[PDB]
RNA sequence: GUGGAAGUCUGUUAGAGUUGGUGUCCUACAAUACCCUCUCGUGAUCUAUGUGUAGGGGUGAAAGGCCCAUCGAGUCCGGCA
RNA sequence: GCGAAAGCCAAGGCCUGUCGGGAGCAACCAACGUUAGGGAAUUCGGCAAGUUAGUCCCGUACCUUCGGAAGAAGGGAUGCC
RNA sequence: GGUCUUAAGGUAGCGUAGUACCUUGCCGCAUCAGUAGCGGCUUGCAUGAAUGGAUUAACCAGAGCUUCACUGUCCCAACGUUGGGCCCGGUGAACUGUACAUUCCAGUGCGGAGUCUGGAGACACCCAGGGGGAAGCGAAGACCCUAUGGA
RNA sequence: CGAGUGGCUUGCUACCUCGAUGUCGGUUCCCUCCAUCCUGCCCGUGCAGAAGCGGGCAAGGGUGAGGUUGUUCGCCUAUUAAAGGAGGUCGUGAGCUGGGUUUAGACCGUCGUGAGACAGGUCGGCUGCUAUCUACUGGGUGUGUAGGUGUCUGACAAGAACGACCGUAUAGUACGAGAGGAACUACGGUUGGUGGCCACUGGUGUACCGGUUGUUCGAGAGAGCACGUGCCGGGUAGCCACGCCACACGGGGUAAGAGCUGAACGCAUCUAAGCUCGAAACCCACUUGGAAAAGAGACACCGCCGAGGUCCCGCGUACAAGACGCGGUCGAUAGACUCGGGGUGUGCGCGUCGAGGUAACGAGACGUUAAGCCCACGAGCACUAACAGACCAA
């Protein structure tokens, strides 16, 4: 699987699933990353991300 | 009861404001009890996803307002364990008013609904829209 | 009314007190069943990490479907039964008789024992056969041993030594299986007494906590509400009633925690391999790098890492083995992040 | 719009007061303290100095409050062993 | 900055609110920070703590001695260049 | 009852009252559930007119109650910060002390014993702890009675 | 109607304390009783079944959460297998609380000429002490057994280490007109308790990194202060729980009970002798402690002029002193360095762009730059420091 934020690969028997209101589903490999999302902020804008890269 | 396939960190207690998934005409719910749990002093008694819970109306429809059901916990915001490992949380809190026979009392569940509850929960699964 | 309630913690694992040995000693062995066969073996705790297994429980409704499992890896390289000590049975239980030693000694074992330089194995095994013969013989144990130098991210040299039993068909039978082990140069394996899939007793000395408070130590409850501003926090409403007119041991009280000798029981033994196939990404925390013969155990183990544990067939087990479970994937991540 | 009244409002301005924490202390820093909290803060206001009222007497927006750690009758010495 | 407010800093003063050394420095206590999900279920009682917050714009109920209630409530804005 | 005591015999209001014994009075609101709170009823043990009655905007570190918001008050505790605490140098008290004293379970005794009686247990010393007991320490009991006491 | 037992209530008594044994309720924490609420095994039934009703053995475990009231009690809700009762100075203030009781202030009603009174109501109204002894939890030093190392034994001691529920198959079956509706057994899960652990989720993380307000160091760069982080965002290790792992069965003997054989009493009889079964209770099993078990233990080796140990040094799998454990050049114990693995989130500078502005100037954007900075972990590595050496010992 792979982080529907940052785009790396989610390490098996790892991450959690959020799972949206209207029933849409996101899994993240981590705190962090759940974090940023949060805070309003995409993947996009951060250098870190390997989706920015 | 049967396993929920899933291990689970209750996120509400007796007392606590929840979600009506449903058109009942219940919009929010109040856990008052939850059923086969017995706890120990001091400590309150808790429910989590895919738990039968006594409830009362808090919020709704007049006619249901004040009225001491029985529902089912479809959605819970502290994350639960899947046997792959992973874990899963939702939005919200929520419930659907359910019967004797464990059958919706209402038509529709509005918004989605973890799977682990059908497992338990037919006629209430088999009323989904979407199941995570 | 008072509502009812447990008492806090266990009267069982008592009294709370730092443990005698590091080194863990079994009170209880496994029955004469099969072949003849040592009953034990030890390694050294590494540590943590995840492996996917395929469900092997015929009776579970997911059986044959993936699953996460967490294991602590331990490195369980060669030991050595470096002696046979038998016992005999008296009227007051059981007494060591006599024991055969060998010559062949690990280089490093008199960091430990005055090893022997002049012993008489025939003579002893003589005395433990007329014992046998005349009907005295008590069960047959080995000296056993550890190679911690085996180990290079455990710093100690000087090796554990722990006495293991040997249960057997007859005793005559396995009185021999133990000669020949010891014989050789006492050199086993843990592939010579657990399979993967088989349920063991792990025992160990728990991690040392110092001395803890009894909500820590006995878990009792913090003062609450008002009651915890007013000087008191963390300690109990009282040690008694008035009368009797003294502290019972069985009130929570403040002492040492941690460092207690526990055999966790019915531990599933994941898989046991040899290599750095386990090893973590940035090594273990606080403990190393593993590249050599280790065991999988199936969830938690006493202890911290680098610790001595001891294995042992479980002694009352409550499922049958399903041997050697098909693992898929084991976990390499960084234990660092 | 101007004007700028008020035993007026906010307010740790200064200053005065002392509600809760029944916190800290409770052989104290202190024979009435410390901290946070809280009240008043242009007025029947607060304050320094000087000065008047003395013991069944003063003084008292009254609590039997206060009159030098002393008050339902100060303190000292005497009556008094 | 509204400010004799906070906070930071001069001038001036001080290191004398006058015993020190050492242990990642344990339990316990005093002050205190942060705690997932729930959110007063605690308790005599929300005690304690927390929430709110400055300024401008909109907007503002019952009641009223027409003075007030009222900063009612509620909604929006707020930096830098 | 359809006058009598003793002059009159409760009017306007208010009322289960900070006044109501019976009492958690009855009905209602509110809550899952409300000896609470509020409203109505009200024969008021034992309300009521300057012994002021009713009522009331504004004000209140005054008493009770409900809601939104908030939260470690709680579920149920964790981790961390600072000063202590612990070890070391220096300084250096007080409380308290008939004697003896390693106690525990019972018994007995002026009926609430470390010290009596019977048993049990118990090698000596030391460090830290939270305070079960010494009817622990502190105060010739404020309660109660007594005194041909005081004020 | 009659006989009793208990010592929870009340009353009676006035033995004990008035040179004080801190009065309610609650809370916290510990032990107990059984007259048993649930759970185990049973008997009867107005026992078809299912659900009950009554009774027996039995105290192992459990017996919970909330609304009014200071309340105890109790009233009420919803859960529950059940939401039992009582003793411990009505256990528990050198533990807490202080709502109530119970001082001094005040109001109301009643009573009184009045001061003032009322177990009538109401608002407010304080909680002292540095532990000598004893007791217990944990920790050490000595002596005894009478040189050392390592491994054991097990008298005894502790445990609830486990208690309970739901679901599935059995089965829509037995039973029953029907409605309705079991079990033995095998399985899966929950809950409460217990012990441990930290891969995973989560918390912390005043290590760390970034953002940013005010001010000061002239600006810049880089910093200090704003309580012991200014605030905000992220967060490694470790510690944790809200996370994760583990916690039988079966034997033996019994109770109530069901029976066998069997006599006194030719018959009969479960009992008198004997025997077979049979409880969550008892014993074992299992976990923990345990040579100071005064019968003070056993074995193997090493040693008595030398085995071993202490101090020393580098450190921790240990830790309040003490203790414990590891390493010490025949070396990876600690540090430096470099890698690896991680946390932040793209450094200074320079170049280009930039609303504009004559110009000065210019917030900011892009590039260089997964950069800069940082790490309580791992590896490599004897470079630095584990040196020198002291002592005790039959
Ligand atoms: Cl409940
Ligand atoms: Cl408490
Ligand atoms: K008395
Ligand atoms: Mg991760
Ligand atoms: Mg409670
Ligand atoms: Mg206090
Ligand atoms: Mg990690
Ligand atoms: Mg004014
Ligand atoms: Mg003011
Ligand atoms: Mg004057
Ligand atoms: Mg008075
Ligand atoms: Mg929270
Ligand atoms: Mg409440
Ligand atoms: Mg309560
Ligand atoms: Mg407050
Ligand atoms: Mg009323
Ligand atoms: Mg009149
Ligand atoms: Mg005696
Ligand atoms: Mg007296
Ligand atoms: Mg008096
Ligand atoms: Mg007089
Ligand atoms: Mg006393
Ligand atoms: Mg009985
Ligand atoms: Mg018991
Ligand atoms: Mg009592
Ligand atoms: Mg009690
Ligand atoms: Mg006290
Ligand atoms: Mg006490
Ligand atoms: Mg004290
Ligand atoms: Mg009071
Ligand atoms: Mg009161
Ligand atoms: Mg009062
Ligand atoms: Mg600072
Ligand atoms: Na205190
Ligand atoms: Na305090
Ligand atoms: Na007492
Ligand atoms: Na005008
Ligand atoms: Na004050
Ligand atoms: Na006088
Ligand atoms: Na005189
Ligand atoms: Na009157
Ligand atoms: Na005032
Ligand atoms: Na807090
Ligand atoms: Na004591
Ligand atoms: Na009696
Ligand atoms: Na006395
Ligand atoms: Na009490
Ligand atoms: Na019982
Ligand atoms: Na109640
Ligand atoms: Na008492
Ligand atoms: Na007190
Ligand atoms: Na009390
Ligand atoms: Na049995
Ligand atoms: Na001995």
């Amino acid at each position: 699987r792979e982080c529907d934020y940052c785009g790396t690969d989610i390490e098996p028997g790892t991450g959690t699933m959020f799972v949206h209101k209207d029933g849409a589903t996101t899994h993240f490999c981590s705190s962090k990353c759940e974090n940023n999302a949060d805070l309003g902020r995409e993947a996009r804008n951060l250098e870190w991300t390997d989706t920015a890269r | 009861m049967e396993a929920l396939g899933a291990d689970v960190t209750q996120g509400l207690e007796k007392g606590s404001l929840i979600t009506c998934a449903d058109n009942t005409g219940a919009r929010e719910l109040k856990v008052i009890s939850v059923h086969g749990y017995s706890g120990t002093k001091n400590r309150h008694p808790k429910a989590g996803l895919g738990d039968k819970i006594t409830v009362s109306v808090t919020k709704g429809t007049p006619e249901m307002r004040r009225q001491v059901l029985e529902a089912v916990v479809v959605r819970q915001r502290k994350p639960i364990r899947r046997p792959d490992g992973t874990r899963v949380k939702f939005e919200d809190n929520a419930a659907v008013i359910v019967d004797e026979n464990e059958d919706p009392r209402g038509t529709e569940l509005k918004g989605p609904i973890a799977r682990e509850v059908a497992q338990r929960f037919g006629s209430v699964a088999s009323a989904a829209t979407m199941i995570v | 009314p008072q509502p009812s309630r447990p008492r806090k913690g266990s009267l069982g694992f008592g009294p709370r007190k730092r443990s005698t040995s590091e080194t863990p000693r079994f009170n209880s062995w496994p029955s004469d069943d099969g072949q003849p066969g040592v009953q034990g073996f030890a390694g050294y705790k590494a540590g943590m990490t995840h492996v996917v297994l395929v469900n092997d429980e015929p009776n579970s409704p997911r059986e044959g479907m993936e699953e996460t499992v967490p294991v602590t890896v331990i490195e369980t390289p060669p030991m050595r039964a470096v002696a046979l000590r038998a016992y005999e049975d008296t009227p007051y239980g059981q007494r060591p008789l006599t024991e055969v030693w060998t010559d062949e000694f690990h280089s490093e074992l008199d960091r430990t024992l005055d090893v022997p330089e002049d012993h008489d194995p025939d003579a002893a095994e003589e005395q433990i056969r007329d014992a046998h013969e005349a009907g005295d013989l008590g069960d047959l144990r080995l000296i056993t041993h550890t190679v911690p130098d085996a180990v290079p991210s455990v710093p100690k040299k000087k090796p554990d030594v722990m006495e293991t039993r040997v249960g057997g068909g007859s005793v005559s039978d396995r009185l021999d299986h133990a000669l020949d082990i010891v014989e050789d140069g006492g050199e086993h394996a843990m592939n010579d007494i657990f399979r993967a899939g088989e349920y063991a007793d792990v025992a160990g000395v728990t991690k040392g906590k110092g001395t803890q408070g009894p909500v820590k130590r006995w878990g009792v409850q913090k003062r609450k509400g008002k009651h915890a501003r007013q000087g008191w926090r963390r300690r109990i409403g009282n040690l008694g009633p008035w009368n009797p007119s003294r502290v019972r041991s069985t009130v929570p009280q403040q002492g040492q925690t941690g460092y207690h000798q526990r055999t966790e029981l019915n531990k599933r033994l994941i898989d046991i391999g040899e290599g750095d196939e386990p090893t973590v990404d940035g090594g273990f925390v606080n403990y190393g790098e593993v590249d050599g013969p280790y065991t999988l155990v199936k969830g938690s183990v006493p202890g911290p890492d680098k610790r001595l544990v001891r294995f042992r067939p479980a002694v009352r087990p409550n499922d049958q083995p399903r041997l050697d479970p098909e693992v898929r994937y084991v976990s390499n991540e960084s234990n660092q992040g």
